[PDB]
């Protein structure tokens, strides 16, 4: 398919849009050394 | 006694017990060790250069004795151990081309002992 629209802003705020997204920080990324296999997620 | 048993540990009542390189030199011309894993009763004689180059058999290791820890949360118990990577190889003379060829070694089956 084919979309068009619009994000669209007042000064700094990104107040126009169909979708809004709003991350949740205070991307975390850790080691899990389980059994014999330390993988990170 | 040219061929060790380190009976200086023995004197003193296993103060160590060393088990783990060459006992000594036969003939005061051969560097003897115990193969602590023969299968049957054996000996094998090799040559060695002080060439890296002149063994006939190689190992090289990578990584050695590099500690792995971690924790087993089923039951909180602690993970630890050792890893190394070191390959080997041989004079090549031509794995497939080792089996029985390799002119650095000779191996001898015993029995009677």
């Amino acid at each position: 398919y084919v979309i068009v629209g619009v994000v669209e802003n007042i000064g700094e705020k990104e107040i126009v849009g169909s979708i809004f997204y709003a991350p949740y920080t205070e991307f975390k990324v850790v080691v899990d050394p389980e059994s014999l296999q330390p993988s990170i997620g | 006694g040219i061929s060790y048993a380190a009976q200086g540990l023995a004197t003193g009542f296993s103060t160590d017990t060393t088990k783990s390189v060459f006992a000594g030199v036969l003939g005061g011309k051969y560097r003897v060790y115990i193969d602590q894993y023969a299968k049957q009763d054996y000996f094998t004689v090799g040559y060695k250069g002080p060439n890296e180059m002149d063994a006939g058999i190689y190992y090289a290791p990578y990584v050695a004795l590099t500690p792995l820890r971690g924790s087993d949360p089923k039951n909180f118990q602690p993970v630890m151990g050792f890893k190394t990577r070191y390959g080997i190889g041989i004079n090549p003379f031509a794995i497939l081309n080792s089996l029985g060829k390799n002119a650095y070694f000779r191996r001898v089956y015993v029995k009677g002992i």
